[PDB]
């Protein structure tokens, strides 16, 4: 029947996966040099519950006029997907105190999910060596599940673009939250 | 270069100049959708902006911009961009292209891949009451099929590209049909192509899907464009959809109008009671039309045939026995109540003794007025003109109970005053005699609210004003004590009738101040119920000779229509109207049993 | 006795009976005000129909 | 009460760049029929210090 449409904004820190994770759901495979600031006015048809959905994929950034221009993305959202990545745990912390408030002033009673790019470094030998170096580890599952406890979001699914593993379950979730 | 001049080479259309754009993008690595091209405050990207800057119907720099988006990768961002302020959200470059009447723009942005179904969420984009100028639908089809252009919404919906289908609800869920019903009005030229769009649509939708019919996508408020048709006093469409025929076999049956037999001039049409009467199952039209709808065109839609002799014989088959059916029984009730509150003994303290058989019929119909009572919130909870009056009688009359229960003498006097509300509600039984229709319509309910206002006001402003003067009395006639206050009360109130005594003014110390605030007292008393008239006499004259005409059959309609919703759903399909009747092969080739009402007319020409 | 208090002054001689005369004072004076405005509704129809229907039908 | 006068210095706008310190109502965008406006509130919401154009009006 009629395919609905529903939209979903994607808010992170820096270099999160944000981009490369919409890349790769969309296109379906993993940006190589050129990969952009936002991905931006991209539909990508879904099945969830034998019910077709087109995702409204809103990418927002952190860097020059995106930072003012990232409010107007906001309106009419249906999914809101904070973004931190596992290697980073800097995100994880940050998420609370300032994506939280952010998507809560501007988008009240819309599902909230918080998922954690970039998992394949979790084991990365070059990652861990870089978080010792800043006495640092990286987010741990139990980890993300109290942080996702402090928020109260609809769920917490790790996602790693690189690896396309994960990338497919997160939508699922996410536009399920919005057909409620 | 820049957007100040590129904007300005879009506008003069000078393709002479975009020559260096594209070099320009490639060394800087620069995409047309940069902050640095389009404006801040709207998001304009430089397409939006070549669509309006247009000679003699073409701009020959539409197709070097979009040849240059292609070699930058970005045509899909290009195509699709939104404006970003909340007075055209949502606008991209198709919208303008539809209502521009730009045929030719159509077909290159849908080819090189513009989004088909892209909502404009705009405050202009939102109905007249939300604030808003055009309501279109939000949709590119949508827009086309509102703004009478059948050649793009042909083009749009077979598309060899992408075809955008009439399926598809905007975020208020008003689907292609309901975009149509909602900039629909009354005037002759504008119901002659919006009901010949709607026919296009529903058969088009009907070919290409037989086994879905595009009037049965109901909104995000449940009303399918019959009822959203009858919901906003949209009466030209309203009179097409229930008098729809159409000849074409493939799709005949989507008529609602069946010719049954002719003899020359006289001919029997059965129209389709489908929303019409659902016997409950789901929102009928008649119910919205005769409640819902606020607009001045409620009696020509209640006049429309099928609609008129359906209430007809409603009113025939059970209207009128029911009615005296209910008359009788709420008088009957009412008896009842006002005797077994006039026997009651009230020796003492409540409860009383019901061991005498006089006291067991007290006892049994004070049973009968609380199962009535108790009957009346099962239907008004159940709900959540005279609804609230049948409430507050009830709740009074619960009230009253559990006073006589706790043993609290002051029941008969709630007790009593359960009783006036339902000797004023008889009235709704009285609404359709001529004499007393214009007082039971809209009197006894919305002016009892405003008097029981006006009364509270007036009340609070005695209590006060007397315990005012009680503070002024002698303490130790009206000298000052314990019980004071009511028998105060009672002098302050035969003063304000006439048949009051200045025994009040001997009593106090000090006559001057008593007398200046009885006279003010007087003249705020004086001007309260000169406003409660003139209040009285203004929403009295706001019925008019136009209204008290044309009031009847609304009222008549709406004592029809519940005394059937008080009827059970089995019942409700007991006395249905209509037969069923095999008005012919559906999409799928089985016959379609459809109740349908018989009208019998003439045709001269 | 309530036909005469209705059509003239009465001196309220049943709130001698009552136990509670503030209840007896309020439906008292809805009860007039109920009145007079039935009776102006009853009596407006004649005026409006002499002030709206003599336009043609006179 | 000169509405005329007092209607045009309220929205004054001043086209000329050398003079635009003189213009009221500066205009930040305007697509189509919307234009999104910048009033000057010098002597309306003065705050206290100076007289207010609403005070007097009112
Ligand atoms: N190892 C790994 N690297 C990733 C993954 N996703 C993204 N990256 C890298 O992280 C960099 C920053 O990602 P990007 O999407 O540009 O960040 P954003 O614009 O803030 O979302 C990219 O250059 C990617 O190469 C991942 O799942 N695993
Ligand atoms: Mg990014």
């Amino acid at each position: 029947m009629a395919a609905i449409r529903k939209k979903l904004v994607i808010v992170g820190d820096g270099a999160c996966g944000k981009t490369c994770l919409l890349i790769v759901f969309s296109k379906d495979q993993f940006p190589e040099v050129y990969v952009p600031t936002v991905f931006e006015n991209y539909v990508a048809d879904i099945e969830v519950d034998g019910k077709q959905v087109e995702l409204a994929l809103w990418d927002t950034a952190g860097q020059e006029d995106y930072d003012r221009l990232r409010p107007l993305s906001y309106p009419d959202t249906d999914v809101i997907l904070m973004c931190f990545s596992i290697d980073s745990p800097d995100s994880l912390e940050n998420i609370p105190e300032k994506w939280t408030p952010e998507v809560k002033h501007f988008c009240p009673n819309v599902p909230i999910i918080l998922v954690g790019n970039k998992k394949d470094l979790r084991n990365d030998e070059h990652t861990r060596r870089e978080l010792a170096k800043m006495k640092q580890e990286p987010v741990k599952p139990e980890e993300g599940r109290d942080m996702a406890n402090r928020i109260g979001a609809f769920g917490y699914m790790e996602c790693s673009a690189k690896t396309k593993d994960g990338v497919r379950e997160v939508f699922e979730m996410a536009t399920r939250a919005a057909l409620q | 270069f820049n957007r100040p001049i590129l904007f300005d080479i879009v506008s003069r259309g000078s393709t002479a100049d975009l020559d260096g754009l594209l070099p320009f993008l490639l060394t800087h690595k620069k995409r047309l959708t940069d902050e640095e091209f389009r404006e801040p405050s709207t998001g304009k990207t430089c397409l939006p902006k070549a669509l309006l800057n247009l000679s003699n119907g073409r701009n020959d720099t539409i197709p070097v911009l979009l040849d240059i988006a292609e070699r930058t990768g970005n045509m899909r961002e290009f195509i699709n961009s939104p404006f970003r302020d909340i007075y055209y959200r949502g606008q991209t470059a198709l919208h303008i292209a539809i209502e521009r009447r730009c045929k030719h723009y159509v077909e290159l942005l849908v080819a090189q891949g513009a989004d088909v179904h892209a909502q404009a969420r705009g405050r202009f984009f939102q109905p007249k009451d939300e604030g808003g100028y055009f309501y279109f639908g939000e949709l590119p089809l949508s827009l086309a099929a509102c703004t009478n252009q059948p050649h793009i919404v042909n083009y749009l919906t077979e598309n060899p590209h992408k075809k955008a289908d009439m399926r598809r609800q905007d975020s208020r869920g008003n689907t292609v049909l309901h975009a149509l019903v909602a900039i629909a009005d009354n005037t002759r030229e504008n119901t002659k192509f919006v009901t010949k769009m709607y026919d296009l649509l529903l058969l088009k939708c009907a070919r290409l899907f037989p086994d879905s019919n595009l009037e049965a996508v109901l909104n995000n408020d449940g009303l399918s464009p019959l009822m959203m048709a009858a919901k906003t006093g949209k009466i030209g469409i309203f009179q097409h959809i229930i008098r729809r025929e159409v000849t074409d076999e493939d799709t005949r049956h989507l008529s609602r109008k069946f010719k049954d037999w002719a003899y020359g001039p006289v001919y029997s049409s059965l129209y389709d009671l489908s929303s019409l009467d659902t016997c409950g199952e789901e929102a009928s039209v008649l119910e919205i039309l005769v409640y819902n709808s606020k607009i001045e065109n409620r009696h020509e839609m209640l006049a429309v045939e099928p609609i008129n002799e359906l209430l007809r014989d409603k009113w025939r088959k059970f209207g009128a026995v029911s009615f005296y059916i209910n008359v009788v029984s709420y008088l009957c009730a009412m008896v009842i109540f006002t005797l077994t509150a006039y026997y009651q003994p009230l020796e003492g303290t409540p409860p009383y003794p019901y061991r005498t058989t006089v006291d067991y019929l007290r006892l049994a119909g004070e049973v009968i007025t609380l199962f009535t009572g108790v009957l009346f919130f099962f239907t008004n909870i159940k709900d959540l003109s005279f609804q609230l009056l049948y409430f507050i009688y009830s709740v009074l009359v619960i009230v009253s109970a559990a006073l006589y229960l706790a043993g609290i003498e002051a029941y008969l006097a709630v007790m009593v005053f359960a009783l006036v509300l339902g000797w004023m509600n008889a009235l709704y039984f009285t609404r359709g005699l001529k004499l007393t229709g214009t007082y039971s319509i809209m009197i006894q309910k919305i002016l009892f609210k405003d008097l029981f206002r006006f009364l509270l006001v007036y009340l609070l402003f005695m209590i006060g004003y007397a315990s005012a003067l009680v503070s002024l009395l002698n303490p130790c006639p009206s000298c000052r004590d314990s019980e004071t206050f009511s028998t105060f009360l009672l002098d302050l109130f035969k003063l304000t009738i006439g048949m009051g005594d200045l025994e009040m003014l001997s009593s106090t110390k000090y006559p001057v101040v008593f007398i200046i605030l009885l006279v003010t007292y007087i003249i705020l008393t004086f001007v309260l119920l000169l406003n409660m008239l003139i209040a009285l006499m203004g929403e009295t004259v706001g019925q008019v000779s136009k209204e008290s005409k044309h009031i009847w059959k609304l009222q008549w309609a709406t004592t029809i229509l519940d005394i059937e919703r008080s009827f059970p759903v089995f019942l409700r399909k007991a006395f249905r109207s209509g037969e069923m009747v095999t008005v012919g092969k559906s999409s799928d080739g089985t016959p379609d049993r459809r109740w349908c009402f018989r009208v019998d007319e003439v045709n001269w020409s």
